[PDB]
């Protein structure tokens, strides 16, 4: 298997902000990358595929890039609808395996 | 448009045998195509479990799932369906049916995805 | 060891099954 990390498993930005989460593989999967938002109850979402090309219905604000070990998911303008959870799978190999997630919230909480 | 859409049961007892189907209502089952069955549970995860091509038939599971894991493809009735055994508890999770479109020689992403379904084992109601 | 390489998907391309039916025929 793919040891497929992710970081930060946690981030708390606002509305305006240029947020970053960025993804590593154990090797140099080209790039066969592809970035999936799941806001919790449904299931997945695919934004990116290849890396740096989004999926058809995502916003131009989602950004990505990366074509080898680590990548970047990028937006570029936080959103109210962009506090979800996003995870990092690769598709170079079988099995094919997922990063860990990452976590991504609003403010003023009871913490 | 394709759209996927798990079935089966959600009531299961522990070290048995689930089976789900998935009903395909955009494409052939057998098309150039993968018919993948995706597991998420808060502690396990999201993982990767199997896949079966429409047209060539070829099966692959996961090295953990693998000894417990069955694929098939009824194309006659349009869906694709898994059955694992040996179904302990820590298993109970949400089971999405999702695809892989792919090039010349090789997969792509998971493009589309099932609205889940959740089975739970367990000798009780919920 | 054997894992889902481009053989495997490259011949997902054709459906052999169904032609190696009309043989049996």
């Amino acid at each position: 298997a793919i040891q497929m990390t992710q970081s930060p498993s946690s981030l708390s930005a606002s509305v305006g902000d240029r947020v970053t989460i960025t993804c590593r593989a154990s090797q140099g999967i080209s790039s066969y990358l592809a970035w999936y938002q799941q806001r919790p109850g449904k299931a997945p979402r695919p934004l990116i595929d290849s890396a740096s090309t989004l999926e058809s219905g995502v916003p131009s604000r989602f950004s990505g890039s990366g074509s080898g070990t680590e990548f970047t998911l990028t937006i570029s303008s936080l959103q109210p609808e962009d506090f979800a959870i996003y995870y990092c799978q690769q598709y170079y190999s079988d099995p094919f395996t997922f990063g860990p997630g990452t976590e991504l919230e609003i403010y003023r909480t009871v913490a | 448009q394709v759209q996927l859409q798990e079935s089966g049961p959600g009531l299961l007892k522990p070290s048995e045998t689930l089976s789900l189907t998935c009903e395909v209502s955009g494409a052939s089952i057998s098309s150039s195509n993968w018919w993948n069955w995706i597991r998420q549970s808060p502690g396990k995860g999201l993982e990767w479990i199997g896949t079966i091509g429409g047209n060539s038939g070829k099966i692959a599971s996961s090295p953990s799932l693998e000894s417990r894991v069955i694929m098939s493809k009824d194309p006659s009735k349009n869906r694709f369906s898994l059955k694992m055994t040996s179904v302990t508890a820590a298993d109970t999770a949400i089971y999405y049916c999702t695809r892989q479109e792919q090039t010349l020689f090789w997969v792509k992403r998971f493009d589309v995805w099932g609205p889940g379904i959740l089975v739970s084992v367990t000798s009780a109601s919920t | 060891l054997q894992k889902l390489n481009s053989w495997d998907v490259f011949g997902n391309w054709f459906d052999l099954a169904s032609w190696i039916k009309y043989i049996q025929r």
